[PDB]
RNA sequence: AAUUGAAGAGUUUGAUCAUGGCUCAGAUUGAACGCUGGCGGCAGGCCUAACACAUGCAAGUCGAACGGUAACAGGAAGAAGCUUGCUUCUUUGCUGACGAGUGGCGGACGGGUGAGUAAUGUCUGGGAAACUGCCUGAUGGAGGGGGAUAACUACUGGAAACGGUAGCUAAUACCGCAUAACGUCGCAAGACCAAAGAGGGGGACCUUCGGGCCUCUUGCCAUCGGAUGUGCCCAGAUGGGAUUAGCUAGUAGGUGGGGUAACGGCUCACCUAGGCGACGAUCCCUAGCUGGUCUGAGAGGAUGACCAGCCACACUGGAACUGAGACACGGUCCAGACUCCUACGGGAGGCAGCAGUGGGGAAUAUUGCACAAUGGGCGCAAGCCUGAUGCAGCCAUGCCGCGUGUAUGAAGAAGGCCUUCGGGUUGUAAAGUACUUUCAGCGGGGAGGAAGGGAGUAAAGUUAAUACCUUUGCUCAUUGACGUUACCCGCAGAAGAAGCACCGGCUAACUCCGUGCCAGCAGCCGCGGUAAUACGGAGGGUGCAAGCGUUAAUCGGAAUUACUGGGCGUAAAGCGCACGCAGGCGGUUUGUUAAGUCAGAUGUGAAAUCCCCGGGCUCAACCUGGGAACUGCAUCUGAUACUGGCAA
């Protein structure tokens, strides 16, 4: 509403929609691996982790999921897979 | 806030000379002192012991021409100070500036002695003070101010000065017109004929 | 980041300054961390008119938080050592 | 130990999820008498061991459930 | 030195003592009304409809990130106004600057309100599992590429709000790629992640004369710290009611998956069958909490404006997005309620920001001035913004100060009032006489609130450097909204400046006339039917004074909810009687424990306030230094008589 900042809501758009698609490119590779346990397949599974570990610790470094968070997808990630991989 | 209503009624009603005409003549009378305050002022004031209390303070209080108000926080701050809340009421009584004017004499009656505060006619440590309350302490130096000295009020003024018992605690010129509040009254100074403990006793319950 | 400044503490026409450190967000009469000193500039040529604890507002400056612009003349103008 | 609570058992009867009552006695900040204000903890206490009656001592953890933020540290007394 | 402070009266009776309510003297108020109303200082000012809102203003700023020129300012090869140095337009963004746009940082602060909330709250004291913009310590980073796009141009739809095509372009917008440890995952081996430039001045040397190069500044990336901010967990405390006694299925716990910055039924799946509850759950009613504020000798009682802290809300319900921070006070989206605009097709908006308006009410202010100060946003800066703030205006609303005159003036006038007519009174009061001129009026002069920033110059820190930059001096020209400021001097003339309640007792103050259980008074008792100190008027008096009364309101007196500090034979009050669960209490001895109790130490108990001693405004109110105090809470260590626990 009349005020400069009008600006500041047509920007957080931009912003939005931007976060949008690289948080979701980015939880569809989360998924990948989790699909992969599911399964059995313990290649496939270290090869999906070893595709999204990059783009996620990147993610995080951009700031939309900023630190701990890729860790725990990590950890919990390694841990499923060689559980019986 | 001033009193200014025909003053002798009150020593009077009060029963005593308040010095309200303090100028010439004493011991009153040429006046009618006494026998009729009023319309009935003839009669037998047989009052209460709430009216023997009532009347010493209001006594004390036409003599200094102070105010309920004003009176009131005196006696508060009387009793916030330590010693005998009755004398301390009386020693800020004292400490007025217009009262610690009368009483080195550049003055006739309080009430004259008064219009020379309020008429910037007054220094203290050398600086104008017109304000009738303002608290005189121990070694402060009133005078008056040049402008305006050995003018007309405050020759007589300093004369019958002397006339007067004439303080103690207080040393005073006479040629310049300035004197020096040497030390705060005590109580064996002034009164005899006041009741402290009686408007202690009016504002204690 | 915290700051050192002036709280206005005066009274109408005759302004008397607590000098404080404090979250610079808050109101300049506000909630604050320590205060570390005074300043009258009514002052009067009798005695006191700035005093003002040094060895904490060295602390402070130390631990990051910036001066306000008259604060910082008070210092340069307690000089400083006399 | 930063601190340790004592109390009795009351209940046992439920997979770790042991709760231990604690007593003190205090001044009625009124009448000035002395009464039982009770306190009651859900502490919890890996592999059950506790039983009903049993003395116990215990501590300050973080919340291991919403409800739990006590350990058990040992045990004293039982068959009350 | 520093809480060292406590009073009673009226009224049941013919009278009495007791019992017991009613009433009164006191403090206090964000008050209202009635009468009256002079000046100033500080303060206070919608308590009601969290009712609804016209209009202006309350958040921007940066050209030292970016392409830039549309406005106005200059300058420019060159075209000119020509009155040959003064200068006009074509243009040219060349730089001073700057609308619009991209980008950056702020719009999470400041300011409003008390609706919801008896607990995602608040107060006290603690705890472990977390993030943290700007600011700051340390250590290294800062390579090399890519495709976009707003603006703009053209075309085009709308009354407007605002759009549609197609191109076209820059960066501190955006994305790869490199690089990758003291970071993240991982027992390890290993694997994996980032970034941006922009200015200022400058010797060679020289370049495509734009710059490289040198040099300093500032921003950019990463990790670990600080500092602050914030998230979270525990315990105790923080209203009322049983004419509410039972409540509970994510409910309580476990296991695992998921999730969050983080612990966690946070979520899910599966298992256990738990969890709360008379030490008051559940239900209902009311309510923001604190510091403190009023009162009281205290203990208490009452209260939560103004100041400060926390929470919560932003038309109503619900949501999330952006972001370090929000589920956003002047942001977005949906639904609703309601209002405005319109060319009828469609659009727009939320004062509990400041002022103002309608409405409600017994009642609560100006559509003001200024960023000069302090404080905040952004900027290297200059500065810009700032209804925060500093001031001003309105109201006796309160506190405090002051004035409205001072002396003199008698047989004491006049008039009024009472009178036994002798006289008394109003009353030194008036008049008259001298004198003063605060305040308001008028005229002169004239502090402080002002630091800083601007140029110069000087030295020092750097560097190739004497350039720049930063720091510290020196001078010079400066910067106040308030403001006719405070304060100071002169001028005239007592000149402009007193009212309200009361006078039967309580309770300070008495007579006359009128009236006649009428008119009327009244806090309580109670006054009024012919002599009314009680009605109304008058004279006189008492009390307060720019206020005075009335009403409303809290506590006090009320030991009248009695913890301190009370009662139940006959005055209010022993259940018609018993048995007994819970609960309370419990003889006597030794040992043990150390919870209650006691002791010490440590930390904490925000600042303001209160209080003591000072200091500053001519005093005071007001402002301020420093103490004292916050009677509390927790931790540690001790003491063992009493109480509690265990034992015999
Ligand atoms: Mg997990
Ligand atoms: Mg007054
Ligand atoms: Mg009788
Ligand atoms: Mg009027
Ligand atoms: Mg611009
Ligand atoms: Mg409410
Ligand atoms: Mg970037
Ligand atoms: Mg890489
Ligand atoms: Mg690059
Ligand atoms: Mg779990
Ligand atoms: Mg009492
Ligand atoms: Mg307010
Ligand atoms: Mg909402
Ligand atoms: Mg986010
Ligand atoms: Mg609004
Ligand atoms: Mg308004
Ligand atoms: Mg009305
Ligand atoms: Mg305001
Ligand atoms: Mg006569
Ligand atoms: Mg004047
Ligand atoms: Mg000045
Ligand atoms: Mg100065
Ligand atoms: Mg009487
Ligand atoms: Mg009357
Ligand atoms: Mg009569
Ligand atoms: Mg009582
Ligand atoms: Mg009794
Ligand atoms: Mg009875
Ligand atoms: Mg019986
Ligand atoms: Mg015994
Ligand atoms: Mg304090
Ligand atoms: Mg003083
Ligand atoms: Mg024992």
């Amino acid at each position: 509403n009349i005020k400069s900042a009008k600006k500041r809501a047509i920007q957080s758009e931009k912003a939005r929609k931007h976060n949008a698609s690289r948080r979701s490119m980015m939880r569809t590779f989360i998924k990948k691996v989790y699909a992969a346990i599911e399964a059995g397949d313990k290649a496939a599974a270290q090869k999906a982790f070893n595709e999204m570990q990059p783009i996620v610790d990147r993610q995080a470094a951009k700031g939309l999921i900023h630190k701990n968070k890729a860790a725990r997808h990590k950890a919990n990630l390694t841990a499923q897979i060689n559980k019986l991989a | 806030a001033r009193y200014l209503g025909p003053k002798l009624k009150l020593s009077r009603r009060e029963g005593t000379d308040l010095f309200l005409k303090s100028g010439v003549r004493a011991i009153d009378t040429k006046c009618k002192i006494e026998q009729a305050p009023g319309q009935h002022g003839a009669r037998k004031p047989r009052l209460s012991d709430y009216g023997v209390q009532l009347r010493e303070k209001q006594k004390v209080r036409r003599i200094y021409g102070v105010l309920e108000r004003q009176f009131r926080n005196y006696y508060k701050e009387a009793a916030r100070l330590k010693g005998n809340t009755g004398e301390n009421l009386l020693a800020l009584l004292e400490g007025r500036l217009d009262n610690v004017v009368y009483r080195m004499g550049f003055g006739a009656t309080r009430a004259e002695a008064r219009q020379l505060v309020s008429h910037k006619a007054i220094m203290v440590n050398g600086r104008v003070v017109n304000i009738a309350s303002y608290q005189v302490s121990p070694n402060d130096v009133v005078s008056i101010r040049e402008k305006a000295k050995k003018q007309s009020r405050v020759k007589a003024a300093l004369e019958l000065a002397e006339q007067r018992e004439k303080p103690t605690w207080l040393e005073v010129d006479a040629g310049k017109m300035e004197g020096t509040f040497k030390r705060k009254p005590e109580r064996s100074d002034l009164s005899a004929d006041i009741n402290e403990h009686l408007i202690v006793e009016l504002y204690s319950k | 980041m915290v700051t050192i400044r002036l709280a206005r503490h005066g009274a109408k026409k005759r302004p008397f300054y607590q000098v404080v450190v404090a979250d610079s967000r808050n109101a300049r009469n506000g909630r604050f961390i320590e205060r570390v000193g005074f300043f009258n500039p009514i002052a009067s040529e009798k005695e006191e008119g700035t005093r003002l604890d040094l060895d904490r507002i060295a602390h402070w400056v130390g631990q990051g938080a910036t001066i306000s612009d008259r604060v910082a003349a008070l210092i340069k103008e307690v000089n400083k050592a006399a | 130990k930063i601190r340790t609570l004592q109390g009795r058992v009351v209940s046992d009867k439920m997979e770790k999820s042991i709760v231990v009552a604690i007593e003190r006695f205090v001044k009625h900040p009124i009448y000035g008498k002395f009464i039982k204000r009770t306190t009651k903890l859900h502490v919890h206490d890996e592999n059950n061991e506790c039983g009903i009656g049993d003395v116990v001592e215990i501590r300050e953890c973080r919340p291991l459930s919403k409800t739990k933020s006590w350990t058990l540290v040992r045990v004293v007394e039982k068959a009350v």
